[PDB]
RNA sequence: CGAAAGCUAUUUAGGUAGCGCCUCGGACGAAUACCAUUGGGGGUAGAGCACUGUUUCGGCACCGAUGCAAACUCCGAAUACCGAUGAGUAAUAUCCGGGAGACACACGGCGGGUGCUAACGUCCGUCGUGGAGAGGGAAACAACCCAGACCGCCAGCUAAGGCCCCAAAUUCCUAGUUAAGUGGGAAACGAGGUGGGAAGGCAUAGACAGCUAGGAGGUUGGCUUAGAAGCAGCCAUCCUUUAAAGAAAGCGUAAUAGCUCACUAGUCGAGUCGGCCUGCGCGGAAGAUGUAACGG
RNA sequence: CCUCCUAAAGAGUAACGGAGGAGUACGAAGGUGCGCUCAGAACGGUCGGAAAUCGUUCAUAGAGUAUAAAGGCAAAAGCG
RNA sequence: CGCUCAACGGAUAAAAGGUACUCUGGGGAUAACAGGCUGAUACCGCCCAAGAGUUCAUAUCGACGGCGGUGUUUGGCACCUCGAUGUCGGCUCAUCUCAUCCUAGGGCUGAAGCAGGUCCUAAGGGUAUGGCUGUUCGCCAUUUAAAGAGGUACGCGAGC
RNA sequence: GCUGACGACCAUAGCACGAUGGCACCACCUGAUCCCUUCCCGAACUCAGAAGUGAAACAUCGUCGCGCCAAUGGUAGUGUGGUUUCGACCAUGUGAGAGUAGGUCAUCGUCAGCU
């Protein structure tokens, strides 16, 4: 319920046009942020983060994303969906320490 | 005209043109006398090398190069005219 | 080095300055070719108006 | 019928409606909200309407909020008028509705009843709609 | 209600067995959010004013008092909505005539006076 | 070679004049244009509530949540504009003089005012086209798309657009969707059309549907009301026999009565139910000489 | 004729577009040197209060600027 | 120094009107008719369903609101015509549409019957005469199965 | 090490709160004859001085309570070319504001004085 799979999302899927075109391959960005070290960027599958947001707990307790190895654990900040469509845009993580 | 609705609200006036703004900008040659702002009250302000008109005209009081700058305590714009 | 850059659509109804990025590359008529140093000032004109013209 | 008390300026420019509802597109007063998914003017009446409607179904057991209100004067020309000779007077007020706004919110009721609510409101409103709970994030 | 016709103007009373109750005039609350034309209802037609595109010639008169009839009709019925009484059209007989061909709801007309006396001036 | 339908002024507004735009001659010669790098100022799009207003909710004008604004801004792009440096390309730029024409513009995009985000409307700004531009496409169609006609050719390649026949070129290939001639007019909204996708609920401790039996007792809950007996409305949703049965989801009565339902047990035997999103469809859909809303 | 907006972040830019002003004033309300700082709120205080004058404490200006508005204004351009 | 020369680049120091008695040069650069574009308004239809209907939203009607269709009223524009496109009504003669007035077939009904009310199908035929007024219309009298709504340059004056 | 003068810079430099400082310096402080002040007032300005005190002010030090600064990512907008059902979308180039993580109780220059 609070661990999630991710994958890196490297300089070449970052952008404006970048962000629809994985978008439009049904995965959503997010940036892993805090800790002492530098943010990470991340795709999270859709399907994976619209089930794991229908837990009312998702939000306040700790989660574990898995990135393809490397794990981290961190907290949901952030959440920017549709204004209109609703569905998640992108997805800030706060490293905890 | 059936709803009594349309009827007098006379303003047709507007002033004509008075062409202020920035006439020399940052970097450029200027010759003494060359005027730099014009402008309504000192939105820019005469920092060395430049004069203030009674209109609040920021003219070259010597030959060099226009500098744009930010400065003092109440952080207004300056403009200079460095020896360059 | 040089470059060989090929127009494909007319330059007749453009902007001016992409009819002017046209001339200078020296690009005078669809299916001409000219060669130019491959430079980024000329790269530039290039992706001025890269719709236009094709790079070799 | 809502209206602003006092304003700075009788008329106003037409304007553009464009863009999405980045603001105001959360239930953030109430549990239960009507969110626009489409754009246009949402005029006094029709906020009057589908208020009307919504109370008379809540039946004084739950609360509505209103986040849409008419701030923008709309002039019209009167019939048998010519082009020019000044703008038109002012005849009503609408509010610019984006995608993504929430219209009304109910709080303090059955889900049940307040969707059935909401969905005889939206039959009032020039706008096609979807009902939208509150989220956390 | 009584609805009082001319070629010239509307009057809309309302009337409660033998008295008047109201007038419709500029101070009402009835007509404060009112969609159409206020009662006193002017005709300031084109026409009536002598611009605005048509001429004498094409005898137009007939159509235009039956526009503006309609929309009378159109003031009353939206005041009708509020209220819901039966109406009373007074006038000569060719402006009931008219009126009752452009009325959208004709069914709520109860009674029709051609005999009353000042329907402009006439309180 | 090649405009303009602009600005300013005008007893001016369909006239005219200066400037802008055209041409010819002369001077000058890169001072010009494009691009790269780079020095500038901005208050626009966006955004926001710090000011001027305006707005909703809560607590108590002030605090907190929450919106909005041409004549609001704590902010703030892209472009554009003004400079510098540098390459390449280019029939540049500037000035003096001879001759003008023009000062009714139009449409299509973009940003607005006005109008009704009406108009082949009107008024600006900016780009393209026409004007003054033929050729190909859009059936036909100044202003749309492609493209700028020196002349000749019974040569070839392509652009937009097309390739079943009219009519030149695929009855071409691959995987799907539609059944409406949708394609080849029209919305709110309605529906059990159909395909796809994320999750769920129930199920051989017999799921969904059907059928058989029951669906009850305090009690006609209290109030209200002529009457309010599950079922006008207002206020609770309690208990009991239970395998189960709501102080009832409907029909019904003036009110009762009565018929169902929810729910349970039995029979049968395998998958089944309802929301969400997405593609293409259906209805909504009535006009005047003749099919007549794919040119056929 | 002036100010704002329209006006699309240089300038300019139209409509019988949306809003307001001007056709003056002043020998000091000009020059200079010198000096000073406003509005409001709270508290205390004779008449005297919501608000006069006095004292205290907060107070980049929420004031003033001869006048419309905009832009400015602490070296005040405000006040002696 | 002397201008509300304020029509503010200021025609003269010095200046109002009428014309249906009229006239010329021009303009479809610009109005009145009719066409076109548009569809605010209008008319028609549909969506929601507060309510009325003794009870009962949906037999019938449909408050507050919402969405369309038509070109059809009142308008907006100024594209066509000013080297001329004759206006309203009547007469004569029509032709088309269907949103159907009668006649035909139906569903529902607050449909016992007789009569109706609504809506669906349906355009084959048919669909008054008079009094008033220039009237179209409208009111009225008397009928009829019915006395339809419209388009056609508000059809039709080189037909009256 | 500290103090004062004049600057750079103009909140990561500010505010608030607490502590330390009197040998030099600074500040209060004493007096009002004299210079010079007060539309009245030695308050301020000014002069003549060191009895007292670091109380206030000031300077320094400490902190994150407020302020201020502030990424990354995403979003909005946007130049050019294309498409569009006019909402927008695609390619390419740019790219905020708000918000979040986080940072901050400044950093320097010239001169003089005490140590």
């Amino acid at each position: 319920h609070f661990a999630l799979n991710a994958v890196d999302r490297s300089a070449e899927l970052q952008g404006k046009g970048a962000s629809r075109r994985l978008r439009k391959q049904n995965l959503v960005p997010a940036i892993i942020y805090g800790g002492n070290e530098e943010p990470a960027s991340i795709s999270i599958k859709i399907n994976e983060l619209v089930k794991a947001l229908e837990f009312e707990a998702f939000f306040s307790h700790i989660l574990t994303i898995t990135v393809d190895g490397v794990e981290e654990q961190a907290v949901i900040k952030a959440l920017q969906r549709h204004p209109a469509k609703g569905f998640p845009m992108h997805a800030d993580f706060q490293r905890i320490v | 005209a059936h709803k009594k609705a349309a009827g007098s609200s006379r303003n047709g006036r507007d002033s004509n043109p008075k062409m202020l703004g920035v006439k020399i900008f940052g970097g450029q040659a200027i010759v003494a006398g060359n005027i730099i702002v014009r402008q309504r009250g000192t939105e820019f302000h005469a920092g060395a090398g430049v004069g203030m008109g009674r209109d609040h005209t920021l003219f070259a009081l010597n030959d060099g190069v226009v500098k744009f700058a930010t400065k003092g305590k109440f952080n207004r714009r300056y403009v200079m005219v460095e020896e360059a | 080095k040089t470059m060989k850059v090929t127009q494909l659509k007319s330059g007749a109804h453009r902007l001016k300055s992409h009819k002017a990025s046209l001339k200078g590359l020296g690009l005078r008529r669809i299916n001409h070719s000219v060669v130019v140093e491959d430079t980024p000032s000329t790269r530039g004109m290039v992706n001025r108006v890269n719709y236009l013209v094709k790079v070799e | 019928m809502l209206q602003p008390k006092r304003t700075k300026f009788r008329k106003m420019h037409k304007g553009r409606n464009t863009g999405l509802a980045h603001r105001g597109s959360t239930v953030a007063f109430g549990q239960f909200g009507l969110k626009s998914l489409t754009r246009g003017r949402m005029t006094a009446r029709q906020i009057e309407a589908a208020r009307r409607t919504i109370t008379r179904k809540i039946k004084r057991g739950g609360k509505i909020w209103i986040r849409v209100f008419p701030d923008k004067p709309i002039s019209n020309k009167p019939l048998e008028v010519r082009m020019g000779k000044g703008k038109g007077p002012v005849e009503y007020w609408v509010c610019e509705i984006k995608p993504g706004k929430m219209l009304y919110e109910l709080e303090g009721i059955s889900e049940e009843l307040a969707r059935e609510a909401l969905t005889l409101a939206a039959a009032k409103l020039p706008f096609k709609t979807t009902i939208v709970k509150r989220t956390i994030m | 209600y009584t609805v009082v016709l001319t070629r010239d103007k509307a009057r809309l009373i309302e009337a409660a067995n033998d008295r008047v109750v109201a007038e419709f005039d500029t101070d009402n609350a009835k007509q404060n959010n009112m969609e159409g034309i206020p009662f006193p209802i002017d005709n300031n037609g084109l026409y009536t004013t002598g611009d605005g595109g048509s001429d004498r010639s094409a005898n137009n008169e007939n159509s235009y008092l039956k526009e503006f009839f309609n929309q009378v009709d159109k003031s009353v019925q939206e005041l009708w909505g509020e209220h819901k009484m039966p109406l009373v059209i007074v006038g000569d007989v060719r402006n009931i005539s008219y009126y009752k061909e452009v009325c959208d709801r004709p069914e709520n007309i109860i009674a029709t006076v051609s005999n009353l006396t000042e329907l402009e001036d006439g309180n």
